[PDB]
């Protein structure tokens, strides 16, 4: 910068760096969330051919940013890649269906099992809990989709509501049938946090920001030698 | 893009004025702002400059600890602060925009300019051939001169024409002595390579008419030519 | 479903007639660039830190 | 070896982390200035202390005294004060891990270099030529001392008082407090999913040998009429000077990502 | 229609036939008697910083001295490569953004990614603020790349495994390129800009008439999808990048095939190419944080720039060949030479 006209020029470059460093610090402080599902799982109602939609939401004075892709194809494989930097991946199941929970599990399965998706956890929420209820207490069963039903009996479960034991071990049913393929891999690197979640259901919100602070927690605990 | 200045007036020697100017219509915040002197019998004169991130400013080796600078980004406004007013201190003044990045063109927005009457060293020395001289539709040449080598190692070359015409503020035709303006008819080009420049005007039309002015960029002082007036 | 198999067959009717060249001689105007402007390539030869203007 | 220990590896460590372009974490630029701290303690009063303690007498006058003891002294308490602002790091990392990004950004990290080199060269300097040093004893110490060529510090009862507090218990209190915080938190998580006890084992127990001889036993010497001697004196003082020398070993290696 | 993939087989059949007489001799038989270039040794000369997170694209400026980057952060960024100085600095609305490119006059620039618009900024106005003034909406997948054929002409890359050719001045396509079936995800232009290549995720690359609007040509050879394209200066050749660590050439009107540039100690796929002023380098970045420099005739490996951290995600060779600039995921710019 040995010319007037060359000094004018390293000013305004300091300045955009100023403006810079405060963008910096506002990325800094705030938790990238990706909120995947399918048409049956109402995960719309727990929230222009557009191609993602984003949501806000606070608690605790701390800024979660929920990305909800929009129309985009049939495949997956390669607009994923560009998510390997979230804080942890929301899976909305549709539990009641029972004929078609062959894709959830399926889809489930793709989702945990992906190059780019290690060392993200998942929290997933068993939507609509109080259609099933409806559907088994008057009796389409099980047994006809998974004839591995008959053996499977009520282990530690909760059950809060408690109004019928039936509802309990079908339920419990299908959160052990999610949570096998967990067990399979993943050495200690990303874990799964499921919820049974009723049609409304509003505790959602709170499940996560204590979700989110554990998978935090874990993580620095492995970076320092103390796991 | 438009300016409205405000101040000016008659003020009695050892006065003290507020003199501004107003922007509006673009993003004032980005730009280097300049104040430039007319004198009413003579060429123009560079008094100070203040810069978009108020970071850096310079005053004219004349007038110094007198005159003050201020901007308002909030408001888009410039002040101009003027104390112990003299004889000399009687001129135009006109608020001149500038802004700096690879590829731009500084001094191509101007003002309008007020006037304020009062009642009773080793800097480049930059000078003009000639002062009056045509046809309508033959060639003219305009010829400067300067007294150190404009050329700076990079291979820029900071030489400005104007074209102040009679009647309103200046304008801007030539930005480091080759390039051309935005709104300026393709019939101008500057032609120098050495310490002596020239701006051939290929046509002549009604609308030439006018004083063109010679500027030096490469130090601070800013040293003006003298203007060479073109009569139909 | 007579229109995935239709079109299809269509615009390979346009494909498959085109003129083709030699092998041996794509290897010629392939080259010859390079050999008439490999005196023109910054990157190619190292150029001297004289008439460069990333010298530090 | 401990001259030429403290030397190389802190001088490994303030280079390697401002040369590698992605270790310009808020983090590590305290492994880095804390580094500058004890690397200088090495470079300058170690190895004058190698040669007085070799001859049993100092011969190198006066004035210099005053300067080896109130340089000695401000590059042991600063070696001190950024341990203490380690482990504070570590407890706002682990125990609010939604904010320590926005909690513990560059800036923060700033302020911790900044009040932990210059208030001890507020407090040692001040004790030293100013001689606050020692009141009420002032002829024992041309006695006991300099009646033959020594240099050794000097402590009577205020200076044996509050050089024990704000450079061996207040910044003790709170390495010890926080490390048994992190233990129950890293037991508790472990079993709802040993490592966090062996972790904090080696990063409580060698500070503590290190500095314990020296701050007990020759800052409580008054109250028993001296009956120390100089033959442990420089026995003692050669524990910090050890600490200086393997810190670059625990914080900076001993760690997967430094490597 | 059983009765028309039959016929469909046997024209695929007889087009592989008629260029199979046409391999008289590889290229290596032609290039055996050339002495290569050795070694080439380029060293970092600049270093641009301020990018918050991962680079993507990046674009040189036909000045030879500008150029443009995005990041996830959600900016846009021109530097200048001399002085390494920064001369605007532009955010965007949508934050997952995907490519970027700079007109050829140099007053526009154009981005997109996952939200299905195309957006242009004007870099000269009256006032100084970098603008958006035209959003290009009508694709259903998201963008992959985009190039200006020339102000007001502008070819799009889109994930819903089709390409179109645009109108900026009014927003509405003037032509739609089909017959893709997997997503295409990078393209490059002709320098007479009257044709075009594309790549997609089936494994297939097609040469498109942008008059015509209609397929004209179709290359194959790869085992996985494709990743970048690259064009010959002549005109008559391009290069490719897959993800099965492999690179080709195929030219024009030879319809087939020529000398492969890869080796045995790389896994990883290819990310970008590019090509230099005389097509005597064949530059490629990798998923391994490096950047290979082939020897384009030989296929002999002959370089690598090191020094980045991260997974190489662009590359960019400027006009007059003079220097090289790379981005990747660390969020670092390097000016080579
Ligand atoms: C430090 N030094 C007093 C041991």
């Amino acid at each position: 910068t040995l010319s007037a006209e060359d000094k004018a020029a390293v000013e305004r470059s300091k300045m955009i760096e100023k403006q810079l460093q405060k963008d910096k610090q506002v990325y800094r402080a705030t938790h990238r969330l990706l909120l995947l599902g399918a048409d049956n799982s109402g995960k719309s109602t727990i929230v222009k051919t557009s191609g993602i939609f984003e949501t806000k939401f606070q608690v605790d004075k701390v800024n979660f940013h929920m990305f909800d892709v929009g129309a985009q194809r049939d495949e997956r494989r390669k607009w994923i890649q560009c998510f390997n930097d979230v804080t942890a991946i929301i899976f909305v199941v549709d539990s009641s269906d029972y004929n078609r929970l062959q894709e959830a599990l399926n889809d489930f399965k793709s989702i945990w099992n992906n190059r780019w998706l290690r060392t993200i956890s998942v929290i997933l929420f068993l939507n609509k809990q109080d259609l099933l209820a409806e559907k088994v207490l008057a009796g389409s069963k099980i047994e006809d989709y998974f004839p591995e039903f008959a053996r499977y009996t009520t282990p530690d479960a909760t059950p809060e509501p408690g109004e019928d034991p039936r509802v309990t071990r079908a339920k419990y049913f299908i959160r052990d049938e999610f949570l096998r393929i967990s067990t399979a891999s993943g050495d200690g690197r990303h874990y799964c946090y499921p919820h049974f979640t009723c049609s409304v259901d509003t505790e959602n919100a709170r499940r996560i920001f204590n979700d989110c602070r554990d998978i935090i927690q874990r993580m620095h605990l492995r970076q320092y030698e103390l796991l | 893009v438009q300016l409205v200045e405000s101040g000016g007036g008659l003020v009695q020697p050892g006065g003290s004025r507020k003199l501004s100017c107003s922007a509006s219509g673009f993003a004032f915040s980005s730009f280097g702002m300049h104040w430039v002197r007319q004198a009413p019998e003579k060429g123009l004169e560079w008094v100070a400059y203040i810069s978009s991130g108020s970071g850096t400013i310079y005053y004219a080796d004349t007038v110094k600890g007198r005159f003050t600078i201020s901007r308002d980004d909030p408001k888009n406004t410039l002040f101009l602060q003027m104390t112990s007013l003299r004889s000399e201190d009687t001129a135009m003044y006109y608020c001149v925009r500038s802004i700096y990045y690879y590829g731009s063109s500084p001094f191509d927005f101007w003002g309008q300019g007020t006037t304020l009457t009062v009642s009773a060293s080793a800097d480049i020395v930059m000078t003009q051939a000639t002062s009056s001289v045509v046809t309508p539709g033959e060639s003219v040449s305009i010829s400067c001169r300067s007294s150190k080598s404009l050329l700076h190692s990079n291979g820029n070359t900071y030489l400005y024409w104007f074209l102040q015409r009679p009647g309103q503020s200046p304008q801007l035709l030539i930005y480091r002595m080759s390039n051309l303006a935005s709104g300026v008819p393709d019939r101008f080009s500057g032609s120098g390579s050495g310490t002596a420049f020239t701006l051939t005007i290929s046509r002549l039309e009604a609308e030439d008419v006018g004083v063109y002015y010679c500027m030096q960029h490469l130090e601070y002082p800013l040293t003006f030519g003298a203007g060479t007036k073109l009569e139909l | 479903s007579i229109a995935q198999a239709r079109k299809l067959v269509e615009q390979l009717k346009m494909e498959a007639n085109i003129d083709r060249i030699k092998v041996s001689k794509a290897a010629a105007d392939l080259m010859a660039y390079c050999e008439a402007h490999a005196k023109e390539d910054p990157l190619l030869t190292p150029v001297p830190a004289s008439e460069n203007p990333f010298r530090e | 070896l401990i001259i030429l220990a403290t030397l190389v590896g802190n001088l490994i460590v303030i280079i390697s982390i401002s040369h590698f372009k992605q270790l310009h974490t808020p983090t590590n630029w305290l492994l880095h200035s804390m580094a500058i701290v004890d690397f200088l303690l090495g470079c300058l009063i170690m190895p004058c202390s190698m040669v007085r303690t070799v001859e049993r007498c100092w011969y190198f006058g006066e004035i210099l005294c005053k300067v080896h003891t109130s340089t000695d002294i401000m590059l042991s308490s600063a070696s001190i004060f950024h341990l203490a602002f380690i482990s504070i790091d570590r407890y706002c990392a682990v125990c609010d891990p939604l904010r320590y990004k926005a909690k513990i950004n560059i800036s923060t990290i700033l302020v911790m270099i900044l009040v932990s080199w210059s208030l001890p060269a507020v407090y040692a300097f001040g004790m030293i030529f100013l001689e606050l040093n020692l009141k009420g004893v002032e002829e024992l110490y041309r006695s006991q001392v300099s009646d033959l060529g020594g240099c050794s510090p000097f402590f009577s009862k205020v200076s044996g008082v509050l050089a024990f507090m704000t450079s061996f218990y207040i910044p003790g209190s709170v390495m010890l407090f926080v490390y048994y915080r992190i233990y129950f938190i890293a037991k508790g998580q472990a079993r709802s999913i040993t490592k966090a006890a062996k972790t904090l084992g080696i990063m409580v127990g060698v500070f503590l040998v290190c500095w314990c001889p020296f701050f007990l036993c020759t800052v409580l010497d008054p109250f028993l009429g001296y009956v120390i001697p100089p033959s442990l004196n420089d026995a003692l003082y050669w524990f910090g000077y050890l600490n200086s020398a393997l810190n670059p070993m625990v914080y900076a290696f001993f760690y997967p990502w430094f490597r | 229609l059983d009765q028309l993939r039959q016929e469909a087989e046997q024209l695929k059949n007889q087009i592989r036939d008629a260029r199979k007489a046409c391999a008289d001799a590889t290229l290596s038989q032609i290039t055996n008697n050339i002495d290569p270039v050795g070694r080439i040794q380029m060293r970092t000369r600049r270093t641009l910083r301020g990018h918050l997170a991962k680079i993507y694209a990046m674009h040189w400026g036909t000045d030879s001295r500008l150029l443009v980057s995005a990041s996830q952060d959600g900016k846009l960024i021109i530097w200048d490569s001399y002085t390494t100085n920064k001369v605007h600095a532009i955010p965007l609305r949508s934050s997952w953004v995907m490519t970027c490119a700079y007109a050829p006059s140099g007053n526009y620039v154009a981005c997109g990614g996952l939200d299905n618009i195309c957006s242009i900024y004007n870099l000269k106005t009256r006032e100084g603020n970098v603008r958006v003034s035209r959003e290009l909406a009508g694709h259903t997948g998201y963008l992959s790349c985009c190039r200006f054929l020339d102000d007001n002409q502008i070819v799009t890359s889109s994930g819903d495994t089709t390409c179109a050719l645009w109108d900026i001045e009014t927003g509405q396509q003037t032509t739609t390129f089909t017959g893709h079936t997997g997503d295409v995800m990078s393209l490059s232009l002709a320098p007479d800009t009257r044709l075009f290549v594309s790549g997609a995720c089936d494994a297939s690359a097609k040469l498109w008439d942008v008059r015509e609007g209609m397929c004209r040509q179709t290359f194959t050879g790869h085992e996985s999808d494709i990743n970048a394209i690259c064009f010959f200066p002549n005109g008559n050749a391009f290069a490719t990048g897959s993800d099965d660590a492999t690179c080709r050439l195929f030219d024009l009107r030879a319809d087939q095939e020529l000398m492969t540039y890869s080796h045995d100690n790389i896994i990883c796929g290819i990310t970008s190419v590019s090509f230099s002023k005389s097509g005597r380098l064949l530059l490629a970045g990798y998923d391994d944080f490096n950047c290979n420099v082939w020897d384009a005739l030989k296929a002999d490996r002959a370089g690598v720039l090191a020094g980045h951290d991260n997974r190489v995600s662009c590359l960019g060779v400027t006009d007059d060949g003079m220097a090289v600039a790379t981005g990747s995921w660390d969020s670092f710019l390097k000016i080579w030479n």
